[PDB]
């Protein structure tokens, strides 16, 4: 019943997916092994969406792990909840792209592609009905972006019907983690624009800002950031996986949030996110979340929406709401924030509610915004690519691996077309 | 004997049906098991003391239907009536009309056919759905053309949840609303609009409930439907049949969108110190803000009104109140319809659901009026379509399901023709 | 049957109305819950043995209205007749007439309309407010013109707490008083002036109370209104209707500001040594200091007089006392009104409230006189306006609320014309 | 319901605000944490005016703390009732203006202004209806006056509807606490006259005189002074916060006591103020208070009203009074003190009574006076400014921070115009 395949690439993607799997197991009350230990029937009512039955009353996640090095997958296997995965699902190479898109898409990916397509086909056909695919990777690294692009290409030419979303981690503008990250970003975007239905942009610098200021934590770690992204993912999927007073699914979000085929890049946001002390000084009410809902500080995307305009907005809530108040709250947001909202989309706010709240929180919300702020980000990458292409810096690695200057020219042309369309619709 | 067939499409239809059938079962004293003469009009006694509703629940997504299967009324239904899909239209009328509905409409058609074969005095069909929901538009439209072509002149009633101009969940609501309204305009014998924000207001500053959920909205809707059907399910001084509504409130076949109103809407706390008479409740009902459709009727005119008073109300009192309000200038009626009134008195007091916001009272009035102000909203809705079509936004979504760009334009001009018909 | 609708505006209006309603409920034996024929003239019986007053309480601030909600009479008043605002006018007529009143007047209009719809023999309206308070001037005037344009010639009575020449809480009282009097002159049928300092003096010298709170003042005002309304709420030898008040005490439409007086106001210990006679109470009432308006009537003239005796008073005794006092040279009457008297005898002894300053006695008189001394105060009041207008003090406050500087001069000259009309 | 936002600046402002918050919590029956412990329903009837209902029977004050140094706010956190505040509401700088208005308004305020406006907008919108803002600061210091002026300017250009009152502490004429205090006073007054609806002048020397003579205490402390100012503030606000036989609010006081838009400076006064042994030798009657309110000794403004004239007087009372006696008492005050009262304002006395007495005193009174004595204060400041401007003493600090001599000239001209208007209206 609308089963979902989980695929992760690169160290970042694999760690985030691991965190997401622990979060999902916590939500469904599954032990560290896989045995069912839920407290309500609704926990197992849609358990098959992210799990498959196993003899002995066990449950195995519907996940596939992909890498070009056997280290981070080994760490995931040895990490917490390492026994929930069935070992046969793991697939990895032996070379390592080494932060090179050409290596991760044409030389070292051409051999792992067959295995990963075989395993994803096995997962698809062995299930009842595949609603879609959720992917987890980053556009900066080599194997991550290249493998993600290859998989989305093959899946799209294989399943032109099911919708897939990519939780790609945009490279942080504040530090160029990889010197060749503009090239990887450009190529990954040039593939995602056509071969992926929609994307969510998540930045490490915004996560750091939230952890230091909003969460007020002195020692941020990758675990906490992965936890936040996993909470966002679980909140997105809870509408499908749990009953709601106003239910929704992935297709509802795709239809609501996509006004044009190529304008499918979104900003995720979460609330509430309070430190240890402030939790007892906030009335856990819907207004307390709507005041934390529309502002640049709470958006984990490195782009200020106030400069641009919101094309569309979606809000998924979890808990005990009298959502006529939510409706009038969205009306007030439209009223006072009319400047930031687009004009030719009347009532551009979509709202949905899921009954069961996430574990540990009586009530929460999640924000999915399509706006023109990301354009800036995109725009920036453009010139950086140019800044690293006019001098022909680091072109030897890509040129020797089978790429071409015409390939980069076409990718940059399409990228500039995308940013121009975003600016035009402002 | 004089049975009526209920149909519920989409999540809104499913929830409204759950509330309405629990209300009916409470009214007749029907146990959740179905045990315990007019009950024959909605529940088919089969086997031994076991009564099952003549209800069909259909949805493209199995969430709400499964929740019904797990509800307290699980054993009330024989499990074959509940229907589940696999993929929802997802706020896409094209998806619910062409992709999935085209191959699953036959199942519900067979269901309603065998339900009708065991009924000899089938009065008609009540249909519940929402315009904004993709299922509640597409599947409702498709099933409704199937019923029309399979039955011709058989009466059909539509209970549509008209999306509010600003309270609208799906951002693509105008497209689906325009498409489904164009598609069902010809066959729509009598469709009722319901604007959610209006119910929100009426609940908040009359019932004094600060934070209501769809439970209370469904309670009100079930009360409305019970008031409408009490004529068939109970006796009265002047009983009204279902055909009489489409006989009365349809001055011309094109304009068949009457709105509804209820009175009183209060809690017991106010009910202790307030009495009920026909005049007070009737003038409160005629007040524009009490209507659960967001329009001001004073901006337009009135073509017909039908008031159902349930309880113990003297017919002379009803006549006096109606005549006095007719003399009042605050309501203007169209010239060529000087006598457009219908009154139905029923001796059944309105049933109160346990834990319900509504307070049990002796008298109640449900009013159904055809006003011109509704066209206003339609025009506004049509305007919204332009604001969402001049840029061809979301066009690709519907094109992917097999639509044609000419359908949008023809629906727009058709609804423009409907608007200027007023 | 012959109902009357009460309105209270401002804190003074709310307190006075609370005292009046508790006094009437005690008079008719009405419990604070509302349980136990003329009571129908002021309290509607709803449902079974339950009664609710036909009262509306309105204010721009929620303090006093909320306090009433928490009062013992909460079970008496149905909840929504009480009205609350957010921002008070704050001793600013413009604030209470243009800023807040212009959007909340419709609420009280709807309240009084629904009250009048269930009453068929509505005699007229009673209003209680204060000139000094911004609400009690501005919102009073606004609702008053709304009532006048919705009713035309329907009788309306005003109880204005006229600020004293030296006891005035708001330093900007002359501005509000002049503006509201200009606004209310044309449509207020009959306004009664009441001086706080005069009430203080009367209570301290006659009742011998050293430290009375506003509770005692409210008791006196409630007793006055009860004496006025006893004609409608009880039978008498010569009952007097509300229309007769504006028929008698209005020689010309401009001058319609009669003052009131009560007798006797004594303690129980004084009441042991004093036996009541019509002559003694009447001459005590005609004594200038007994009036609750700080003006000497002998400095002017008398245009009309209206005695209201309640209890067991022989009509011959009343006639003898009135004729003898008419023969007295102490009080002078205007030449063109040789016969300007009216006497209303009622068989209901005045009601006594437990803990009340007044002592229960068999006879009581309430006197209403349209004397010429009132203009005196008006002139002084107008003089005050000059002293606060030559320097244009506080002008910016009212300018900020949307006034026009010319309206101040227009009101000043209008009240000068009213003064010189005498 | 007419919620009020509390903002404090500088060491003096923060300490006075802290004392005021303990006084209010005592009045409303709030424990040392924030849990409700009131004895009457009227305590919680208007509790929302100065509090917000946190989750779990908890209340937090509607307060904001602003400073350019992180020290005194730390003392507030560690002081009594330190846990009642919401920790995130605290806003602190890191430089410190150092008794420099230019530093506190142009250099170091330009970065904290964004945060303080953000938090004040948060408090405003999170509430139902904001009646007004009450501030607490001192004009002698640098960060205090500068931050107060910046906040009033931003609020006034943001909310031109809600009245605000400032409890500014006037610099003491008897000692020049800082050599540059005339400059700060002049600039702060020049901003207040245009961007503040009313101001109260409070001087430390007057409080010392009251403590030594009226209160008869051997060792004055800043705690006692802040306690007296807080008692004055609570007496002012008790009309709004508690039911009264003749209710009043901030707008009533503003309208009654402001004859002209620019003549809006006031004198506070409190009664009764007795030593330990005197309480049993004076009856607690209204005349015993009216004899105590009208005298230059009990005015916390360093200027004798007897030299000038009273423009307007407002008197709020608390306790069990038959206030017709208050009326005739005000008549006696008008009669005997006719010389000290203005002539072209008939019945220049406003009176109000609140039912609930302050905690610990069965009956009390508070006095707000607008008179021409404060003129002298302002007048005096002018010469000091001139005496410190002809020699160009300490002009380097303000000149280097972006100010100008023309700015000081305009400020002095406005001050001279204001004092001339006060003198002319005498
Ligand atoms: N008044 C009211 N409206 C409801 C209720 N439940 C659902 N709705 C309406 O349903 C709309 C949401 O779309 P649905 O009708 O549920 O559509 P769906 O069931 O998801 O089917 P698809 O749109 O095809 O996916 C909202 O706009 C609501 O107005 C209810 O209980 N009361
Ligand atoms: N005699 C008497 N007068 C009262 C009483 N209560 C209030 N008042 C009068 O009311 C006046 C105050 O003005 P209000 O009308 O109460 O002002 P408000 O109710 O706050 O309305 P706004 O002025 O608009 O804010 C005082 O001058 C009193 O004379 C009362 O109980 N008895
Ligand atoms: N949020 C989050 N981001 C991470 C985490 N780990 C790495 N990243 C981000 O991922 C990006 C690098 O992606 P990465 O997966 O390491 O590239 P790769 O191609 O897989 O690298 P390799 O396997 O060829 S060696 C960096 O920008 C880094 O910030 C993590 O645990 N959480
Ligand atoms: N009444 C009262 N006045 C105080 C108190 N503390 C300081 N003051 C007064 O405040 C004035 C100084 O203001 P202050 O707040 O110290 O300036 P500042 O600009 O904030 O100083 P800084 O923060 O840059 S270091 C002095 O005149 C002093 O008398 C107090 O606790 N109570």
């Amino acid at each position: 019943m609308r089963e979902i395949v989980h695929i992760q690439a690169g160290q970042c993607g694999n760690q985030i997916g691991a965190k997401f799997w622990e979060i999902i197991s916590d939500e469904h009350g599954i032990d560290a092994t896989g045995a069912y230990h839920g407290d309500s029937d609704l926990q197992l009512e849609r358990i098959n969406v992210y799990y498959n039955e196993a003899s002995g009353g066990k449950y195995v996640p519907r996940a596939v792990l992909v890498d070009l090095e056997p280290g981070t997958m080994d760490s995931v296997r040895s990490g917490p909840f390492g026994q929930i995965f069935r070992p046969d699902n793991f697939v990895f190479g032996q070379s390592g792209a080494g932060n090179n898109w050409a290596k991760g898409h044409y030389t070292e990916g051409a051999e792992l592609v067959d295995s990963v397509l075989d395993v994803v086909r096995k997962e698809a056909e062995s299930c009842d009905c595949l609603q879609g695919f959720q992917l987890t990777h980053s556009l900066g690294g080599g194997t991550g972006s290249g493998m993600g692009t290859l998989l989305i290409s093959k899946i799209r030419e294989e399943y032109p019907d099911r919708i897939m979303n990519t939780y790609s981690v945009v490279p942080s503008p504040k530090v160029s983690d990889t010197v060749v990250e503009p090239y990887n970003a450009t190529l990954s975007v040039h593939q995602l624009v056509e071969n992926t239905d929609e994307t969510y942009c998540i930045d490490n610098e915004a996560l750091y800002d939230i952890c230091f200021r909003t969460l007020k934590l002195t020692t941020p770690t990758y675990g906490d950031l992965n936890h936040l992204v996993s909470l966002t993912m679980s909140g997105v999927t809870t509408c499908l996986r749990f009953p709601g007073q106003l239910n929704a699914d992935l297709r509802k979000l795709a239809v609501n949030m996509v006004p044009f085929p190529r304008l499918h890049f979104f900003m995720p946001g979460f609330a509430p996110l309070t430190s240890r002390g402030s939790q007892q000084y906030r009335a856990l009410t819907v207004p307390e979340l709507t005041q934390q809902m529309f502002d640049a500080k709470n958006m984990m995307a490195a782009c200020d929406p106030r400069h641009g305009r919101y094309l569309t907005v979606a809000a998924i809530f979890r808990g005990r709401m009298s959502m006529k108040e939510v409706d009038e709250q969205m009306l007030n947001i439209q009223n006072k924030n009319s400047s930031y909202f687009v004009e030719w989309i009347p009532n551009n706010v979509k709202t949905a509610v899921c009954d069961i709240p996430p574990r540990g929180l009586k009530m929460s919300a999640t924000f999915i915004g399509n706006s023109t702020a990301i354009q800036e980000l995109f725009k920036r990458i453009s010139e950086q690519f140019t800044a690293m292409f006019r001098r022909k810096a680091f072109l030897h690695w890509y040129t020797g691996e089978g790429m071409d200057e015409m390939e980069f020219t076409e990718a940059e042309s399409n990228m500039n077309d995308l940013v121009s369309e975003y600016q035009q619709y402002q | 004997m004089r049975e009526c067939i209920s149909i519920h499409v989409g999540q809104a239809g499913v929830q409204i049906g759950n509330a309405c059938w629990e209300l009916y079962c409470l009214e007749h004293g029907i146990q959740p098991d179905g045990q315990m003469d007019s009950f024959n009009t909605f529940f088919s006694e089969t086997g031994a003391g076991k009564h099952v509703p003549r209800a069909v629940f259909v949805d493209l997504e199995p969430t709400v239907v499964d929740e019904v299967r797990t509800g307290t009324y699980r054993q009330l239904f024989h499990p074959e009536q509940l229907i589940t899909g696999k993929e929802d239209a997802a706020n896409n009328y094209a998806r619910g009309h062409y992709t999935i509905g085209k191959e699953i409409v036959d199942l519900v058609l067979d269901r309603i056919r065998k339900l009708a074969d065991q009924c000899t005095g089938l009065q008609g069909f009540l249909i519940f759905h929402s315009f904004g929901g993709g299922t509640g538009s597409g599947f409702t439209s498709l099933l409704m053309e199937r019923l029309s072509v399979d039955y011709g002149k058989k009466s059909k009633l539509e209970f549509a949840i008209y999306p509010a101009p600003q309270v609208s969940t799906a951002v693509v609501e105008p497209y689906n609303s325009i498409l489904t309204t164009h598609t069902t305009l010809e066959h729509s014998d009598c469709a009722f609009m319901v604007d959610n924000e209006a119910i929100y207001d009426i609940c908040r500053r009359n019932l004094d409930i600060e934070r209501p959920t769809y439970t209370n909205l469904n309670r009100l809707i079930g009360q409305i439907v019970s008031s409408i059907t009490a004529s068939l399910r109970f006796d009265g001084a002047l009983n009204v049949d279902l055909t009489e509504f489409q006989t009365n409130l349809v001055p011309y076949p094109r304009i068949h969108f009457p709105l509804v109103t209820y009175a009183p809407v209060i809690s017991a706390e106010k009910a202790y110190h307030e009495q009920l008479s026909v005049a007070e409740i009737t003038n409160a009902c005629f007040e524009p803000a009490n209507q659960m459709v967001k329009c001001d009727p004073r901006h337009g005119k009135y073509m017909a009104c039908c008031m159902l008073y349930r309880g113990d109300v003297v017919p002379k009192d009803v006549n006096a109140a109606i005549a006095t309000i007719k003399t009042k200038r605050t309501i203007q009626f169209v010239d060529w319809c000087p006598t457009g009134f219908k009154v139905g008195i029923n001796y059944q007091p309105p049933t109160v659901v346990p834990g319900g916001d509504l307070a049990k009272v002796q008298r109640a009035v449900c009013m159904l009026s055809n006003t011109t102000a509704i066209a206003e909203a339609w025009a506004r809705l049509d305007h919204k379509f332009d604001l969402m079509y001049a840029k061809r936004a979301f066009v690709h979504w519907y094109v992917g399901e097999g639509m044609e760009e000419g359908e949008f334009s023809e629906a727009r001009e058709d609804l423009a023709a409907l608007e200027k018909d007023y």
